[PDB]
């Protein structure tokens, strides 16, 4: 890990803007893989698939 | 050391108390994780805090709006869902991690001499934290509120000549109404201010003379500071209580809480099963298990008195459980017996739950009872067992 | 008495909705709300529930503003200081039966139907229970009776109940030709009144799932940064005078 | 001459943090 | 200060849920913590069928 | 058609046959009446607790 | 086929516990008898019915672990999923001799084999 | 009041040391050294909770049954 | 090398913590959904002498 | 006076309107402001202590 | 913010009490510190005697 | 004791005796004397920024 520290780590500036970076990123990529597990695990009980949907009289 | 120039911030008049109080002070290297409890009490009461001042924006303490203010809450402000649960179940947190915090200081007897003050601001803390809780539950005014209000104020009545009197000052009137609801909640916005101040004054009674440790003996030859390895042990802690609190919020909201106070109050029908939260059930069946209204309003008090008695026993020298067999068992019994209490009074009040109340509250009093011999009798234990 | 007191206890059903990663079942409440509409309304208010909440959940903006518009609100006073009416918008409460307690009370032999917004919060093992008090009108045992104006149900508390028998086998009809017989119908409803009770439900299971995941992990890196801090004193040697 | 960099390292640390407490994407 | 129900106790006249306190169907106290019998006020006839209280 | 928790209440009824078989020794031990404050209540609803955990499980299968 | 019965899982798994003990202590009954006692001891009787009661507890008490798991992790399996099928209690087979033999064999080589046979076992039914 | 200590203490860098695997490290001996020194305070915690509630449950079985025609 | 790097994954979820719970309660402030449902509308007037304004 | 000094924020450029409606909890001073100014004065004096 | 007072000013049109911003016969800042003329919403004229907004 | 028992009233106005209008305005809106020199302050610049 000595040649990502020499980028990273040398400075504190850089490490704290990295950790704002994986902040940002991590909870995105995350919260995009909760969603996708949520999909699949609920198929067909979506709002979005209601057969009737728009079909009120 | 003639100090002309400036060393360390830390160091300096800006930084020097809080460096002293909170970085540098000598701490007993061998404290365990039952040590890291004061602070999740701590950060407990913050969030209770912060989360209440937000909600206080969008709570009317009004009897024809309160319990519609909080569906509101619930319903139709941003992330008021999270608001609400975080109040609610941290009420419950904030009593779990005191209750944890009051059993270690029992199991190691860190109540026990120079530690008394600390014990005995620790006694009135709870007697607040108790009143607050209480009070705040009023404020969503369901049954359980309304009917829960109404038999507190009337512990006062236990009071012979001016009983009556005092039920009647608390209430603002001759039955609990609006008057109730709208003092209750400005004791609920003061009482956690007064929360924060004695905690503080615990604190500074704890550094009189530091931290009671696991063996109860004197510590001075193995401190090292706070910051950084409690503060990174508290951390772990932090973070476990963080995913335990998490569970309940999301997955466990209504768990501990009872569906009655979903339906708003209703002066005219007492519900058929009217109990406090699960954190006031042990007082509740003290209370119930004495057939007299002083004498279990007396019972009450009792249990308070023997908290605060408890460090001004005549007791021997040794401390910590761990090299005292006799008061560790009866420790352990002790803590069956609380979790029975807690259990009966979740119960209706009829047989064989009478019975079990009764002997399980003389358990309880047995405990404080029981402990100044110990201390007695186990004076002679050195001269006794001889090498 | 002994055991008709407290009632029958209700069983554990299956519910869509159940498990730390499941979510309504979005048809199903729109089938539930109109089992709501065309059977319980006529006596049960909703007073928390307006009709933009069901926009996203079981219709859309446009179905939900045509269903408020078929009703009439009570609005004003205007310039001249009278109240008047005019069609419902999306921001109307669902309307309420009866004009106050006591004239619900007086439509239903003295007893005060219940706000069903928040009934399967408000009574144990609520989805269960109200499910199996709705499917669960039957013939009292024998030697009980019951007074006339109640109707036995093992499930209430005490058995007699003022609500009679209302899931009667095609009492509605469904848009989606889902056939409704009265455990159809029960299910659905009670879908819908658990939507109504909780709508937060679907967010707060995700906030859940998400935030305790990265908290596991903040978890074990607050270990490991415990024990790299306190290695230094776990492995130290030391070496003192002292034998016994 | 760290002292200059150093503020540009705060000032990028900085830039980081804002876009990510508002995270203005829907505004840019 | 609780409501006592009625048809439940051990001696056919109310129960209060609150701590158990027992009152016949005169409502006298019979069992449980409460010192005092059910508190009668005035009240008196007009007919048959309207009371005053 | 026909109602799938009345009919999945009659096929759970050989998992009830102790419970059924005592209440129906309750009804003919109270067919005379004693005042009418014999009842079977207990043990119909020991027959129905049976009847209920066999039902509920199987009944949402066949609902949509 | 299966309608005789009332169930209870906290009942199941204590009942469990109970059916291990008594098994162990039966099964170490005969383990004690069937082997030698040391020629140190030929002459003096006490400590060969201490070692048969050790015997007997200790594999009371394996047995109970074994009799109590599985059930408790085969309801903890079909409570939480809410499913009845031979899937659940694999599951508990498995992590009950895996967890207690491999405590008492002290080799995860054995453990994962002693999981695997009590799947199969727990399976085949 | 400082004490008066008399003691050498050698210490190796945290970066020189395996951190976690230590947790799993002899876990059978602390199983046994949890088990062998709690086991009478655990049974002074769960008997008496564990008795009296299986005798709350026989009573009011009992009383039940004792009840019905 | 690799402690630091180990660390700043639970830094990572720290800050993302510490985020969420501030703007949780910034927004929380923020206009609720009752509010938001009554922001647009019509209405219809009449006439009015000259020299005068209604309000 | 309340509608004046929340507006004050509307000074500010790019967020001015967003902190001034952000502020009041609404499109006007309304019932939202009265219960957060209410919640924000029971709390200033114990900060002021 | 504040609500400017018809008929007032020294230019005709609206006088705020607030600052003194001054507003003329069109809803115009003329002096004061408001920067903008009052706001001009969508109304129309479905007849010589109805508007609507 | 003076301000309280006989001038309650002098230091304050008496339009917050009317209850609150948000379509009229009232032709004098002052704040608490005590804010006064900022409010003058604030006045004077006839830039709102
Ligand atoms: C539960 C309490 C919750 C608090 C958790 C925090 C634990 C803690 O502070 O550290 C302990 C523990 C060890 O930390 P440590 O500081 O190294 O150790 C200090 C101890 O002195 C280490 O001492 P040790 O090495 O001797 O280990 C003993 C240890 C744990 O070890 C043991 O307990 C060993 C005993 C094993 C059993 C022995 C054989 C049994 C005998 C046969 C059968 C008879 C009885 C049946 C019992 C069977 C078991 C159920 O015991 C405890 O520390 C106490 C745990 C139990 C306390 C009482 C629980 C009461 C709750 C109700 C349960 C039972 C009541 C009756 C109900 C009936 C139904 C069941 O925690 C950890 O594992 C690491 C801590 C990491 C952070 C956690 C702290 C933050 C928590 C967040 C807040 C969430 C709430
Ligand atoms: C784009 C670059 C990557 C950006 C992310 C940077 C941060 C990554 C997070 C760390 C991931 C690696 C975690 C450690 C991997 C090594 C696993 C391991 O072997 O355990 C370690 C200890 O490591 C741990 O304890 C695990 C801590 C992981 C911390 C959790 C990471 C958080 C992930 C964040 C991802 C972002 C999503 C969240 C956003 C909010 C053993 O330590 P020792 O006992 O001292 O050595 C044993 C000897 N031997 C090497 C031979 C085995
Ligand atoms: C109610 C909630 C319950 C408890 C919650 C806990 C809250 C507090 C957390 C526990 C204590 C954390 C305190 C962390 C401070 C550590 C300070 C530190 O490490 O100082 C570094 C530096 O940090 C600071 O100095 C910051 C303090 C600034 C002063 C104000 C390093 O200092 P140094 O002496 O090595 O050299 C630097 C020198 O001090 C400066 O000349
Ligand atoms: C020791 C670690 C640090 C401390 C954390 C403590 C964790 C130990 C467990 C503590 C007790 C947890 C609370 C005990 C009672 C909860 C159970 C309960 O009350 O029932 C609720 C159900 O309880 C649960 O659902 C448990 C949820 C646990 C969270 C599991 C999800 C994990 C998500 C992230 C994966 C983490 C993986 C980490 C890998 C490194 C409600 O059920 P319901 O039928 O009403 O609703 C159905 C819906 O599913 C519930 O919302
Ligand atoms: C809530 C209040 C409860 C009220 C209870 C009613 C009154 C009873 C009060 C007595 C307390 C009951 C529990 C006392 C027994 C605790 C268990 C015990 O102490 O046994 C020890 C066994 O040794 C003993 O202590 C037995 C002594 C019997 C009592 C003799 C009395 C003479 C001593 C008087 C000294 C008085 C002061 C003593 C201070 C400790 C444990 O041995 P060990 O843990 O070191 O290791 C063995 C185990 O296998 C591995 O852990
Ligand atoms: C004599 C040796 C018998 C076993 C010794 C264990 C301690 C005594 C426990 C006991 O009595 O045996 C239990 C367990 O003993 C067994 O039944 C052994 C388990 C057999 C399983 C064998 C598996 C492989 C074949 C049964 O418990 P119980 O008496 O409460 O059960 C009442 C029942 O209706 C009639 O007794
Ligand atoms: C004619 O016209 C005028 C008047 O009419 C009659 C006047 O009366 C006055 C006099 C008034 C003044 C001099 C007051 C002026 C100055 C200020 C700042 C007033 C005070 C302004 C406020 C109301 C600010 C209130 C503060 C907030 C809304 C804070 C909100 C946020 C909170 C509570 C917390 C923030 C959240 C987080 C950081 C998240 C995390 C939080 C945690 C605690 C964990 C003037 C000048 C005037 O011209
Ligand atoms: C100054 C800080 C606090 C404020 C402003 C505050 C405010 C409030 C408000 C407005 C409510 C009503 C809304 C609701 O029910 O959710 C409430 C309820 C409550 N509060 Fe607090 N609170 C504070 C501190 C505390 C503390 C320290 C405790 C615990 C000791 C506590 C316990 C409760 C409880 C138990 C409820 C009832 C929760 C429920 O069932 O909904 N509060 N609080
Ligand atoms: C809001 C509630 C409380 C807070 C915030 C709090 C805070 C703390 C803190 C931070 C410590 C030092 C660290 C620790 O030992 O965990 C401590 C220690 C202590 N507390 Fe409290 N406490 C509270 C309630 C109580 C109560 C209710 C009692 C007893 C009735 C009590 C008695 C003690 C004792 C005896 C110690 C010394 C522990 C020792 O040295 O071993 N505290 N408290
Ligand atoms: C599918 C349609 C309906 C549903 C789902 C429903 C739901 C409920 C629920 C959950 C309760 C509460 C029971 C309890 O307190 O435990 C209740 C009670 C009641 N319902 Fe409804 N209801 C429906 C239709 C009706 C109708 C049509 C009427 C009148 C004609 C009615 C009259 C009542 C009354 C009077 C009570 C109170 C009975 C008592 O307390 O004795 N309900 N209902
Ligand atoms: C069924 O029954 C019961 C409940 O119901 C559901 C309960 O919940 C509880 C729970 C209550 C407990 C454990 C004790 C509460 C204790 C106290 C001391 C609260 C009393 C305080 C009140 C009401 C407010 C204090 C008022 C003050 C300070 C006045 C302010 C005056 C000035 C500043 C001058 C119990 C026991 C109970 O049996
Ligand atoms: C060696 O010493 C130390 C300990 O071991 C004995 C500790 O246990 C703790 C943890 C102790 C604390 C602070 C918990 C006590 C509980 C309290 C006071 C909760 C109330 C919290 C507030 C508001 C803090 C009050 C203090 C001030 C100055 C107000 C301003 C601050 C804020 C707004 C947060 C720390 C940090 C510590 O190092």
């Amino acid at each position: 890990f000595e040649g990502f520290y020499k980028l990273i780590m040398r400075r504190n500036s850089v490490y704290v803007t990295f950790i704002i970076a994986g902040a940002f990123f991590g909870e995105r990529a995350v919260d995009y893989g909760v969603h996708k597990l949520w999909e699949r695990n609920n198929v067909g009980k979506r709002y979005e698939d209601i057969s009737v949907l728009g079909q009120r009289p | 050391t003639i100090r002309n120039q400036r060393f360390s911030l830390l160091k300096q008049p800006i930084s020097s108390t809080l460096n002293q109080h909170l970085v540098d002070y000598p701490t007993p290297s061998n404290l365990s994780y039952w040590w890291g409890f004061g602070s999740l009490a701590g950060i407990c009461l913050v969030i209770q805090i912060v989360t209440g001042v937000f909600l206080a924006m969008h709570y009317t303490p009004h009897v024809d709006l309160a319990f519609n203010s909080v569906e509101h809450i619930m319903r139709d402000v941003e992330g008021g869902w999270l608001l609400r649960y975080m109040h609610a179940n941290g009420a419950s947190m904030f009593f779990i991690v005191v209750y944890l915090h009051i059993f270690r200081g029992l199991y190691y007897a860190s109540y026990s001499s120079p530690r008394e003050f600390v014990w005995c601001l620790g006694v009135v803390i709870f007697l607040l934290m108790i009143v607050t809780a209480f009070i705040g539950y009023v404020l969503p005014w369901g049954q359980m509120s309304f009917w829960g209000a109404t038999v507190i104020t009337s512990l006062a009545s236990a009071i012979p000549v001016v009983g009556d009197t005092i039920v009647t000052w608390l209430w603002g009137g001759f039955s609990v109404d609006n008057a109730t609801l709208n003092r209750f909640f400005s004791l609920h916005y003061l009482l956690p201010f007064i929360l924060v101040g004695a905690s503080l004054l615990h604190l500074a009674a704890l550094h009189q003379y530091g931290s009671n440790n696991p063996l109860g003996v004197h510590s001075e030859m193995d401190k090292i500071a706070f910051y950084p390895y409690f503060y990174v042990k508290d951390l772990v802690g932090w973070v476990a209580f963080a995913i335990f609190f998490s569970i309940w919020i999301f997955y466990a909201p209504n768990v501990l809480g009872h569906p009655d106070n979903y339906i708003p109050a209703n002066p005219m029908s007492t519900p058929p099963h009217i109990v406090p939260e699960w954190y006031f059930l042990p007082i509740y069946a003290i209370l119930r298990s004495i057939p007299d209204k002083a004498g279990g309003v007396a019972a009450i008090a009792l249990v308070f008195i023997c908290l605060l008695a408890l460090p001004f026993f005549k007791s021997m020298y040794v401390r910590s459980s761990s090299f005292r067999p006799i008061y560790q068992g009866m420790f352990w019994l002790l803590l069956a017996d609380c979790l029975l209490l807690g259990w009966i009074g979740c119960q209706p009040v009829e047989a064989p739950f009478v019975t079990i109340g009764q002997i399980s509250s003389l358990v309880f009093f047995l405990f404080f009872a029981i402990t100044p011999i110990l201390g007695r009798v186990g004076r002679g234990i050195p001269n006794s067992y001889t090498d | 008495a002994d055991e008709a007191e407290h009632g029958l206890e209700c069983p554990n059903y299956p519910w869509p909705h159940e498990g730390i990663l499941s979510s309504y079942d979005h048809a199903s409440i729109r089938r539930g709300h109109q089992v709501y509409q065309q059977v319980c309304a006529s006596c049960h208010s909703m007073s928390l529930i307006s009709y933009r909440d069901l926009v996203g959940v079981a219709y859309t903006e446009e179905e939900a503003k045509a269903m408020a518009a078929e009703i009439e609100v009570v609005d004003g006073p205007n310039d001249e200081g009278e109240m008047f009416t005019r069609p419902g918008k999306l921001s109307d409460r669902l309307p309420e039966p009866y004009s106050n307690e006591s004239a619900a009370r007086f439509a239903n032999g003295g007893a005060y139907p219940p706000d069903l917004s928040l009934v399967t919060k408000a009574r144990h093992n609520g989805q269960n229970y109200v499910f199996a008090l709705l499917t669960g009108y039957r013939d009292p045992p024998a030697g009980i009776s019951i007074r006339e104006g109640l109707h036995y149900n093992p499930y209430f508390p005490g058995g007699a109940i003022a609500m009679p028998k209302m899931l009667n086998d095609e009492a509605v009809e469904y848009e989606d030709g889902t056939p409704a017989t009265e455990a159809q119908m029960g299910k659905d409803v009670v879908s819908f009144l658990s939507w109504a009770a909780e709508p937060e439900m679907e967010e707060r299971k995700l906030m859940g799932f998400k935030w305790i995941f990265l908290l596991s992990l903040a978890l074990l890196q607050a270990a490991y940064y415990r024990r790299l801090k306190w290695s230094v004193l776990k492995s130290r040697k030391l070496v003192l005078d002292v034998v016994n | 001459t760290i002292d200059i960099q150093a503020a540009a390292g705060w000032g990028i640390a900085a830039a980081a943090g804002a876009i990510w407490v508002v995270q203005p994407f829907g505004w840019i | 200060g609780c409501i006592p129900l009625p048809n439940a106790g051990d001696y056919g006249g109310w129960f209060c849920p609150c701590h158990g306190s027992h009152y016949d169907i005169s409502g006298r106290i019979r069992k449980g913590p409460a010192p005092y019998n059910l508190e009668v006020p005035t009240y008196s006839f007009l007919e048959e069928n309207k009371l005053l209280i | 058609v026909v109602d799938p928790k009345k009919y999945l209440e009659e096929s759970c009824k050989p998992k009830c046959v102790k419970p059924l078989l005592e209440y129906q020794a309750c009804v003919k031990r109270i067919q005379g009446d004693d005042s009418g404050h014999k009842h079977c209540t207990g043990q119909y609803f020991d027959y129905w607790q049976c009847i209920d955990k066999c039902v509920a499980p199987k009944l949402f299968a066949k609902l949509k | 086929r299966y309608l005789e019965e009332e169930d209870g899982p906290l009942m199941k798994t204590i009942k469990g516990s109970i059916t291990g003990f008594g098994a162990g202590t039966i099964y170490g009954t005969i383990l004690a008898t069937w082997k030698d006692v040391p020629r140190v001891e030929r002459n003096v009787a006490l400590p060969g019915l201490i070692r048969t009661l050790k015997m007997m507890g200790t594999h009371g008490l394996t047995f109970a672990a074994i009799g109590g798991v599985y059930i408790g992790v085969e309801q903890l399996v079909q409570n939480f999923r809410s499913k009845r099928d031979f899937y659940n209690g694999a599951i508990g087979g498995f992590v009950a001799g895996a967890s207690v033999l491999g405590y008492r064999a002290r080799s995860i080589p054995t453990a994962i084999a002693a999981g695997a046979t009590l799947a199969v076992t727990s399976a085949l039914i | 009041q400082p004490v008066k200590l008399k003691a050498v203490v050698y210490a190796l860098s945290p970066f020189q040391q395996k951190i976690m695997t230590g947790l799993w490290k002899d876990l059978p001996e602390k199983i046994h050294h949890k088990v062998s020194e709690n086991w009478i305070s655990a049974t002074l915690l769960v008997t008496p909770v564990v008795g009296t509630y299986w005798y709350a449950q026989y009573f009011k079985e009992q009383e039940k049954l004792e009840h019905r025609f | 090398a690799f402690a630091y790097f180990v660390l700043s994954g639970g830094r990572f979820v720290y800050a993302s913590v510490l985020r969420l719970l501030v703007l949780k309660l910034i927004v929380s402030m923020s206009a609720s959904k009752d509010v938001l449902a009554l922001a647009s509308l019509e209405v219809d007037l009449g006439s009015i002498e000259p020299g005068t304004t209604v309000t």
